């Protein structure tokens, strides 16, 4: 009985706190989107309601998603400068071994979570998704269970889980986030983080369902698809290109980074208030299709019907509010064309989504890329429409072809295959299977050789603590071997020394884990010896070899002429905490996790 | 206001080409619109011909791919049929449209 | 051809009642179906060019609905004036086909 | 112009060739469908024809199978002793590092698929799925390839990919087929290889589909899942040990062996003859369902209608063939209640299926696993609808059950939850998708705390190279240090030795890297030299070293007294090619794989 | 040849529980099969009561759960409804059947 | 309720002629149907247990058909003594339902 009871806690014990985690993440899921949902109702209602007046109306248009913006900048100021607008990147780099402790506290929840909300709010004008904090709130979530519970690597695999449940949640998509979570946040992953991700995925859904009651192609198209999804490619090295760009002069330009000290609200609330009067439905938005839901915009973009064709047969009415059944009527304009509309979203998005992405605040930046590369898509399906109206030798849907640039686009800019996936469980069809997975992996070959990822280019914009390579990030990750960056400072206790001087250094130094010595002039490693060990034989050094203190040898020994890089690599490899160093046999130096994580700080900052 | 009036001979002899002419006021035939063909039998029934583009691209019905050819004058803003192979089935009421939206009075044609 | 199956073929009802023409399409059309009138003689008027938006110069009592395979054309407050044929197109797919037409007559 | 063509080769290139076999994959499985297929219909024809007299059927029944089976074995025999009978273990094994040349070999092929082919076709009196054997095949293919083209990493990447490919193209069922490969094969898997795999499974489909012209759960309704789970893991369990155990008593029984060894034929034979007996439909099969195909079975076990409620409405018809659209009238008996029945069929499968494992030719044993699961789930959800008739307070619907028990059951044989990934996309529908998985869980647990996989004690059975941890495996992997397995000859070039020494040296053992040691006394290391290096310089040690010959340091060194397995770990994750060893500095010795695989060699085999 | 015979009153007082014996000859109440009841109005529309199992545990329509009570006595191999509340709506020609295969020649119930 | 709508509720043949009983299920039923006879008076005699099985002591002419959702009774060289009420009952579901019956008269 008592035996069968231990057997059902650990692995049990681990199983439920996940699962506690994921339905936490659902929670949060379903009753933000609820906050988000009537506000956005509302706001479309004093839309509506205001009056014919213009200017009243542009205040009702400007104001909202300004004052939300100012909102989610305030809150995000107050705690740690590394709390807001940071996500994905910073989980990156903690995976990679370099701990942020501020990333990881719960003090920070309250404060993000708001302001995620308040963005969402805010809304299309504006222009952003929910993923990386939502991703960043879980992580946390899942730190503070690993604490409550309470080595690194099973805290590194909850961690992941978390993040991978914090993707699914925003997605409502179990499958392929987690996949998706696992491609872009770690490396040196194991299946079972995955089907722990998973798990947490199916646990989100179910309650959501649980909440509800609150609330055949041919061959030339193949080509077509490869064709569109190489422009994606094209389009977002483009696009990463100017992420990475934008960014470094924002944090250069002095007079914008004195603004910034001055006031990262007040700089928000400028960026929302140029952003909002350009989508400004009467004036601008017309062309941009902007009075739409960030959703809904979506829906439009992967929808059934051929526009083109549908606009030819009949000109559509602009109606009072936009249509629940017909959303693509936004899109249309009697002097500029469907296609001509399609174009100036693509061209004006692009200039103002890095904005967007620049301005301080918790937002995510995964969803607005898809949702343009969707955009891009779709105009080429209406493309090949007009050219083959009767279609191919069954005819040309568009919406597949939207679908697949999403998928494709994303890709690109994220350098990952997974959106394909992602994109497939979006649809709810596998019949797009092939090509649209070709035309990611085509967008990937583009911008992968070229460019860095988005999350990537942040992360070196920040200049935050992560060794591994990166495209276009000139560096010394090479150079730097164990001699530069490795403790000098050692406490060999050599069989030849006397008692007392042991005593002595005990007292002293306290070690965890002192190296065994041959004799005080050579120095050369014989094994290891434990402190509280050492302390107990004391009470009770070759006379104490003798005796009888466990000599454990060393497994593994780094020279001083080795690569930093590889050693991290082994250190993340084999799960080690602290390892000797060796020249010509003598006992050197001592290199663990603290040091390494040092030398990336200096990598990164000089 | 778009108006299209048709024209063309009424009586027809079969296995002898027809051509009907629709001419357009109002509207140009240049504009980005599915200027199309469309007829109704003696019983009532509807059935689509085809329709050229804005550039000159002509789409047609799949049943009578062979037979039907469509061409336009963008001088004078015009519709030309050319219906080869006329048979007695054939004998019905013929309607020029732009897509959807405005219809032509339409002529009857009789076999 | 995507086949328009309506129904019903023959109607007659006084001046006053409420009348429901239904259109249903064999594969999916979306909302992409248009109503005519075609009063004996003349050409046939249309009504409302997607299901539920009236066409301009059309009275309000044309009450059209419906999306994806099933579709009604909705009249109320009949008069003397609405003795027509009233067919349904669709236009998602090429060839464009229509319905096969209800003639109303009227006590 | 010339670059692009550059650029696009190398990738382009390593697609291209995956795609092909893929390809390749993808023709096999129809073609070898097509095969079994007619020749299944002309037995069903002959079967219905021969007449009414008893024992020309029975002749019919068992010869055919019979003759099939000794087929089978004689291609596999000539060949050698690895070929026939071993797929998924072998791969994991060469995954794991040790590599047996006789397994890739493409000699092999035109033996084994035909022997596959024949064991199809005799199909469900002998009870065998064609998985393992088509992994191989693939796996043989994607190293033909590789030959073709011509790293160590890359090649295990490639193998890895094939093996995905084939486990997809036995399933026509991409998006899983992979992931459960990945599951069951490797281990430090990355994402790369399984998007490779994933395209590899895609292009599978497609090419399929090319060729066709030929030709709302309750919260109880959790909990019976949970239980049916743990039911198929206890049940996994047993089947486990039972195939350790008569696998071993095979190898071992002395007269047993010696019939083995005098004709391996002879032995399939017999088994296949006691097999078909015990099948034949009027004197037992009709109890056990016999009278049906392998697919048909499981078409069976997961139908939609609740068979019980039927029979008690209607005492349904035995036919003179099985209906195409009514497979589960035959489970159904009047004297034996479809209960009773099932009940038969998971006992008798049970005794058989070992036996059919044990025959010596190519056939794989999945699909057999999971047909007896899904038997086992129906049972369950029949016990259920009767217990419950309205239902829970929507009806139990039985098949679910069924699909449930066959994914849970296969998971625990195999430690692989993939299964239930791959239940799933067989289903089509995603609605099952929680409890499903939790059973399969639950069954894991169950079974990988108590017995090793399927795999793991086949592999134990043969005695194969592979070094990690298996559970029942009593073994001395801890102990061996590297002292004991460590290349003692080696190639000292000290600075302080002469130079027609040193010549001598070269033109003596002409190695691939000499040690460069600081003097002869001492024997310490300071770095490595290159053999055509030294030789060049020779042409045109200290003065050597003083001219300017590189000195590339000694990375990492490992002890004499560290373990084996952790040696073994470091090789796998690092994808070194070779070692030195260190005892208070001085080069003792030399690691390579080769010494690493005799080591496990001789682990496995005293 | 399994046999089904029903007996019971014809004439009924409404409000007043009325009983039907079906008795059975060539098969056992005790056999796993389903043990139905089924009622045919004067309009000519067949409606499923419900069902005994071998056991004795009861399955009845929805839609009359409260007022319908089956029962069966295994020494003499019979039926017993107790059909309460009875409305002239409820007025109709019954049949106890096995399920599916075999019917009573039933009774005419009048309210 | 699963609802077993069928159709055509009457008909009117000679001696010797073909007639088809068409059963139309909401749900999926599978192939659980049953089909029945009923002659004015007597008890209701079934024919085809199964969709495509006929009950021991029926003649082969009485053809059954259909899976899923469609059903079909197929009556081939009709006599004078088939003049009854045929009606489908699904039994996959609980509870069991009927259709509503087709009276046959002849000529
Ligand atoms: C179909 C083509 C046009 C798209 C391929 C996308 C590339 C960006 C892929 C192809 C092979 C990939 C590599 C194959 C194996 C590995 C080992 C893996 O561990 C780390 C990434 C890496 C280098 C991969 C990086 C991404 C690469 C270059
Ligand atoms: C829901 C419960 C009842 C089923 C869990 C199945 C176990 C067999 C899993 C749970 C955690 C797993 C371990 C978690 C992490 C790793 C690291 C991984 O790398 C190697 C396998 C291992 C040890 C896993 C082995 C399989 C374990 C024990």
């Amino acid at each position: 009985l008592d035996w069968l009871k231990r057997k059902l806690f650990c692995v049990g014990e681990d199983w439920y706190f996940l699962t506690v985690l994921g339905v936490l993440m659902a929670l949060i899921s379903f009753t933000m989107s609820f906050t988000v949902g009537r506000v956005v109702r509302a706001h479309k209602w004093l839309y509506r309601e205001i009056g014919d007046s213009h200017l009243l109306r542009y205040l009702s248009w400007t104001v909202y998603p300004v004052a939300l913006v100012s909102f989610s900048s305030g809150f995000s100021q107050s705690i740690t400068p590394f709390s807001g607008g940071s996500g994905i990147p910073e989980l990156k780099t903690i995976l990679s071994g370099v701990v942020l402790e501020d990333y990881l506290d719960i003090k920070n929840f309250g404060a993000k979570a708001v302001g995620l909300t308040c963005t969402l709010a805010s809304g299309s004008t504006i222009f952003l998704g929910k993923v990386g904090p939502f991703v960043h709130l879980s992580v946390m979530i899942a730190a503070y269970l690993g604490r409550v519970r309470a080595n690194k690597s099973k805290r590194n695999e909850m961690l992941v889980a978390g993040a991978a449940v914090g993707v699914a949640t925003v997605f409502a998509a179990p499958f392929s986030g987690v996949l998706f979570c696992i491609e872009v946040v770690s490396s040196h992953f194991s299946v079972w983080d995955y089907w722990r991700g998973f798990f947490a995925a199916t646990c989100g859904a179910f309650m959501f369902r649980l909440l509800a009651v609150f609330n055949p192609f041919d061959l030339p198209e193949i080509f077509f698809f490869v064709a569109l999804g190489a422009i994606c490619g094209v389009a977002s090295c483009a696009y990463l290109f100017c992420q990475r760009k934008f960014l470094g002069f924002v944090k250069t330009n002095p007079v914008l980074s004195k603004l910034m000290a001055t006031s990262k609200p007040l700089y928000s609330a400028l960026a929302a208030l140029v952003l909002a009067s350009v989508t400004y439905p009467p004036g601008a938005g017309r062309f941009m299709a902007s009075r739409l839901s960030m959703r809904e915009y979506l829906d439009s973009l992967l929808d059934h019907n051929s526009w083109a064709l549908l606009t030819r047969q009949a000109s559509p009415p602009w109606p009072v509010e936009p249509d629940p059944q017909n959303l693509w009527f936004e899109w249309y304009h009697p002097q500029f064309t469907i296609f001509g509309t399609l174009a100036f979203f693509l061209v004006m998005k692009f200039w103002m989504l890095i904005l967007a992405t620049t301005i301080p605040m918790p937002a995510g930046y995964f969803m607005p890329i898809f949702i343009f590369g969707a955009a891009i898509g779709r105009l080429l399906g209406e493309a090949l429409s007009v050219a083959f109206p009767e279609g191919i030798v069954n005819p040309i849907m568009p919406g597949g072809y939207a679908l697949a640039g999403a998928a494709a686009f994303s890709g690109a800019v994220t350098h990952s295959i997974s959106t394909a996936l992602l994109a497939f469980e979006l649809t709810g069809q596998i019949v797009h299977a092939l090509p649209v997975l070709m035309a990611v992996l085509a967008a990937n070959a583009i911008a992968q050789s070229c460019q860095p990822s988005f999350y990537d280019g942040t992360i070196i914009v920040k200049k935050l603590p992560y060794l591994p390579w990166i495209r276009g990030r000139k560096i010394s990750s090479h150079r730097v071997t164990v001699e530069h960056f490795m403790n000098r400072a050692i406490t060999t206790l050599a069989k030849d020394t006397p008692q007392e001087e042991v005593v002595k250094v005990v007292t002293s130094t306290d070690m965890a884990e002192y190296p065994l010595v041959a004799s005080t002039e050579s120095q050369t490693l014989v094994g290891t010896m434990r402190r509280a060990q050492l302390v107990q034989a004391l009470q009770a050094l070759q006379d104490i070899l003798a005796e009888g203190c466990p000599v454990e040898p060393v497994t593994l020994k780094l020279s001083p002429e080795t690569s930093l890089h590889q050693a991290h690599n082994l250190f993340e490899l084999l799960n080690l905490q602290s390892l000797f160093v060796t020249s010509q046999g003598r006992a050197v130096g001592f290199v663990s996790w603290v040091e390494l994580e040092k030398a990336i700080s200096k990598l990164t900052n000089p | 206001d778009v108006q299209l009036q048709e024209s063309g001979p009424g009586l027809v002899k079969p296995s002898q080409s027809l051509s009907l002419t629709c001419t357009v006021t109002g509207d140009s035939v240049t504009s980005d619109y599915a200027w199309s063909w469309i007829r109704q039998f003696p019983g009532k029934k509807l059935e689509w011909m085809g329709y050229i583009t804005y550039s000159g691209n002509t789409i047609y019905n799949p049943s009578l791919k062979s037979r039907i050819s469509i061409t336009r004058d963008t001088s004078k803003n015009q519709f030309f049929l050319q219906l080869k192979s006329v048979i007695i089935e054939d004998t019905a009421t013929y309607y020029c449209s732009r897509g959807v939206d405005y219809w032509g009075q339409g002529t009857s044609v009789t076999v | 051809d995507i086949v328009m199956t309506q129904s019903p073929k023959f109607m007659s009802t006084s001046v006053g009642d409420r009348v429901s023409v239904t259109c249903k399409a064999s594969q999916n059309v979306g909302t992409n179906v248009a109503w005519y009138q075609q009063k004996p003689g003349q050409s046939p008027k249309t009504l409302i060019y997607w299901a539920s938006y009236r066409y301009s110069g059309v009275p309000d009592r044309f009450t059209g609905s419906g999306s994806g395979t099933d579709f009604t054309l909705a009249i109320s407050n009949v008069q003397s004036e609405d003795l027509a044929e009233y067919f349904c197109q669709q236009y998602n797919s090429y060839p464009l086909t229509f319905g096969s037409g209800t003639k109303l007559e009227l006590k």
